[PDB]
RNA sequence: AUUGAAAGUUCUGUUUCGAAGAAAACCCGCCUCAG
DNA sequence: GGGGCGGGTTTTCCTCGA
């Protein structure tokens, strides 16, 4: 597994939107519970949904797969990830619906040999014989660090007008600035492996042949998420992003690094990784740390400089 | 005795909501209610279902002597419930009856299921 | 026995679901009675059912047992815990139904030598000669702390859209944030021990041989629950969890630690443990405390740092 | 004698079910009439019966007694409290039936020596020459306090589903959260004393020797009831109990405290204890009070902190 | 004068319901158990009526039913409705809130009247469209 | 109560500012306030609007017989004449009202609801008199 | 004591505004986003008050409102104003600047109070001239 | 020591799977604190 | 000596199955 925690600093930002009231475009906000010296409090803070991150990751994976010759679905060739949920998608792609439960595995393989997106991000088919496949990449909401007693985030509204020589043209846009943090998980040991239980079906040999390329493409696709290519309204509200801290852990056993809420979350996660490897009878545990804010790290830890080096090391 | 007329109009609302949604769950909740909370929650949820059917023009008042009726279109099936839907005053007077005795919710639920069953059989 | 009380802080959470209305997915809510300076009040607060925790614990136990070579049932090999309730499960596994009451013990042993899940989590068979086995692990609902006059919990709805080039795709998801608390109990002195009264039946020697391994696996399985690997909708709504306080008590007599509702619930439970050992004529009473919020603990109490150390100490 | 009134607070609980309808498990409720300015309102309020408490008390007494070597019946060693009721029950234990009325006492003593539970718990034998023994512990129904103009109790239905890979799985459970109060009586003076007139029969010296141990065990068994080890559905619906107020009176004459349905029920019972001792020519009268909700107590009462101290003082 | 105040509040609720096509505010008003719930609805319904006034979709008029009666015309989704009577004054809102502080029953009475007004108008409008 | 009198005087200030500016925006901001910052900002901005009306002699205090004389505020806006019955808040009323807001922002909603009721009744009466003429 | 400091700063701002007949310093104070802007206004307003003191156009007094209250008389352009209360001490300025270094909100609070004092005094002075 | 005496309706279960509110837009045209 | 005027948003989708 590959589990990562990332901290970003973004200023004058609007990438996620919600329903609009009047001539005002609103930014997504969520409640958070924060601990202060006086107890516990509830606050409302701007956030960014994880679905945008998933869409960006899937689009980058589509581009990489098309460049490298891996098969891509007809509907997924256009950036519309309906996958194989409805019958119209099946009719367009040309895959017969499953007949009974025993045929479900076959259907899964037929879906899995045509689109890498269905293999990596999972899919669902609802009907007489429903078929499920959980996504192999897991993300979450982007929340600013809940450090100290003051939340380092702010939101405001801005005024804009449209010019016209014959007045008969005014709108408002919400803009936020914060220090965001988010974590991600990706299990590469289950890529190109069927999930529905059953008997062997012809076509698994091709999946075994393409497993290495699929894993390499899935690992490469994380560069877009780690670089900052996500969100909307980038034509006129391009944000200013800067990486501050990054922790990546590669293990053969389940593990979850500490959230990037406290200033000391690298030493703790390294110690927890060592103890978890000791207690769970593991055989592989590696850590990579990128630091640009001069906080405590620890000892015996590999230190990188950029994200491309991390991607190359993960691929190798 | 308008109490029976109010209960009958509530039963018509529940039957229309059941035939349109194809779900007994709201009628089951209404007939099993032990508090004013459960009854009031069903009265909202069934009217919210009926409101969607009205906005889609799948639920309409009609006449079928001419008797008042409600036409319901669901999944290509056409149903006709004979009678009026409750007024806001009927809902308020029914909630007052429920605050005295939750039995009236069971009586309305039994009538609603009888209306729906007769229509589905036909 | 091993009895524990745990406090967690979770933000932007949706792991448990209930029936949906329209295009809205709802979060489970329950009524709670809370005491304020003005008296007693009733509130509606989001909660998480204990069945999800039980399912996660049983899945982790299945994984550990398969890794360590302990037997696992055919149906329980797949993550479907129907156990041996219906006749179809018995036919699939291949175990004859009990004939009379006197044979019931034999049937229990036959169930107990094939699946560790039936042994630990109990099972039920209904028929002419019903057979019952109570679970050896007890959990409860996850409720936020009812401290003070304000409940530190919040729930809201979020707006989401699905992209399409040919409109003809809008849904809402409930998201909560709270400071959860929960307690658990596990009696390891009855693992791998038959519960139905009767005469000796061949096959108990194997159970006696495997008792130590079964107890070790049952103790190890608590790591998933204590770490935070439970709940659904983790693909796009991965929560942010952080341990705050944990108390674990190991005794030879029945005991129940105080719920994690008040700020001072460690000193009280330690004093109660000492007095209960004094009054009930016990012979073993140990306590372990993990503290990360700087609240009062007491004197003469072992202090740990992580959860893996606690698991190792419990195993030893 | 010993009398007690206790106030409890329970959340998200389902301990006492009732007859199942369809696919629903229902809670036990009783009707109450509440007075309002407009008039009267009839409300259904959850309750817990007095038989589950007796079963829990008897099980705890069995567990405590088997550790100290006191005699325990064959069918009572198994948690099946049929007791020496019919001929089939007596056949397993090996007791000859009473001959006539004049011999009845002898039979009682024999039973009284072959099973402690038949002594403290009491037994009834139907037949030509019936024998009786009233229970030494008296328990009442658990009903939440009807205080003020509001009932602090609720009851909701929860929806649960079982997952299967081949759909062809749905149930509902009622949950509640109330503020319970219950009272109990015990007569440690009558323990190990026969309850039938006649002449002394050989074997009473053993009862005289065992009186102290039986009294100690009976007093010890109250700890389980006062700690919250009663009811069912604790595997997946484990409740969260807490102690608020407790009054225990020890006298040498019949007396009971006031019901805990009002906010001031300790001052009244103290005054009534004084008044009753004034008229009934008593000698011993002691009151122990545990207070956690900050209600008025009075003067002339020893204040404790836990339940263990109460048991120690009662035994002393 | 208490009945006149309740009737004017019921007219406001009926106008707000017919304009918004939503019963939610009338439901909240008729189920109110506190002054908070009543006051919140009185604001929200007047805010809806204010939007209809600014759009010229809600206007005061007189109608001959042979004397002229005060009325409120409401245009919603191409439907035209006419509620007969006055809207409440600021003094009617204040006196009604004082009545609610004594007994929340008056909110239920106003809600029942408002729903009766709206139902009669909706029934008449559907009948004319069917003819 | 003195709290109700303060709320009523704040509502009169908001109603005068609304009728003079012909904009509900400040009353909307006041009734939706969740912080003392939003309330205080509206209390300044509405008084700044009233100050301009005072300097232009378009806002003036008066008495009106409704048979005793009541204090009132005359407002002239866009050729419309309005009369709000009551006093405007004092500096002490603003300070005591801000203290009430620091305890419970509910009082801003109460004042906003009253202000909108005053303005609506006056606007309705003014439109009716124009239709009759 | 924080409210007393803010009230004394508001009195200083109100005296400076009434004497200068300019809102510019109060506008700068209430819109301040830094300690620099607040401190600059605190100097400039005290410099205006210093000129009024040297000209004997600003003086401390007591007024009976039946006990004597501290006040500041201000003469500007033939108008006479009286602000009730004390002017800030050097310690009040220093403690207020420490409050501003923690939260610039206190400058907005003082500005809102100062404008309220000045508006009430200007309204009363215009009414007496009209009578 | 009362139609009283003697009794648990208890055991086993995820509402799970999946889906960017996204695209377009100038607050701008006029002003000496001066003798 | 305490400013003026023109603008206060338009579509598209409101859940599928056991």
């Amino acid at each position: 597994m590959i589990s990562g925690s990332v901290r970003f600093l973004v200023n004058l930002e609007s990438l996620n939107g919600v329903e609009s009231i009047g001539n005002l475009t609103k930014h997504r906000t969520a409640p958070v519970v924060l601990k202060t010296s006086t107890g516990y409090l509830v606050r409302y803070v701007p956030v960014i949904s994880g679905e945008a991150l998933a869409h960006a990751y899937q689009a980058s994976l589509v581009d990489i797969a098309k460049k490298e010759g891996l098969p891509v679905g007809s509907l997924s060739s256009q950036y519309e990830f309906i996958k194989f949920s409805t019958d119209e998608a099946l009719k367009i792609e040309g895959i017969k619906e499953p007949k009974d439960y025993n045929d479900a595995r076959r259907f899964e393989v037929e879906v899995m040999l045509k689109d890498v997106i269905a293999d990596v991000g999972g899919f669902m088919y609802a009907g007489g014989a429903p078929v499920r496949r959980t996504s192999r990449i897991k993300l979450g909401y982007m929340i600013p660090a809940l450090r100290g007693d003051e939340i380092p985030a702010q939101l405001e509204a801005q005024f804009h007008v449209r010019f016209s020589n014959k007045p008969v043209a005014i709108f408002n846009v919400e803009v936020s600035s914060a220090l965001y943090t988010f974590s991600f998980e990706l299990d590469e040991d289950l890529i190109a492996v069927p999930s529905t239980f059953g008997e062997k079906v012809k076509g698994e040999e091709e999946l075994e042949r393409q497993k290495a390329k699929r894993v390499k493409s899935a690992i490469k696709a994380l560069y877009s998420l780690l670089s900052g290519n996500f969100g909307g309204k980038r034509s006129r509200f391009l944000p200013s992003m800067k990486l501050m801290s990054l922790v990546v852990t590669k293990t053969d056993f389940p593990f979850m690094p500490e959230p990037a809420h406290d200033d000391d979350y690298i030493k703790t996660t390294i110690m927890r990784l060592g103890k978890a490897k000791g207690v769970l009878n593991g055989n592989l545990a590696k850590a990579y740390v990128i630091n640009n804010e001069g906080i405590e790290v620890g000892e015996g830890v590999t230190v990188l400089s950029t994200v491309e080096d991390l991607v190359v090391k993960l691929e190798e | 005795s308008e109490k029976e007329n109010i209960i009958g109009r509530i039963a018509n609302l529940l039957a229309v909501g059941f035939l349109y949604s194809e779900s007994p769950t709201l009628v089951d909740r209404f007939a099993n209610a032990l508090s004013k909370e459960a009854v009031t929650k069903v009265l909202y949820d069934v009217q919210r279902i009926v409101q969607m059917g009205i906005d889609r023009s799948e639920i309409a008042t009609t006449t079928i002597k001419d008797y008042p009726a409600v036409n319901v279109n669901s999944s290509g099936a056409k149903y006709t419930v004979v009678g009026y839907l409750p007024t806001s005053q009927d809902i308020e007077d029914f909630l007052r009856m429920i605050e005295e005795d939750v039995y009236y919710a069971r009586k309305a639920g039994a009538l609603a299921m009888s209306i729906a069953n007769r229509i589905k059989l036909g």
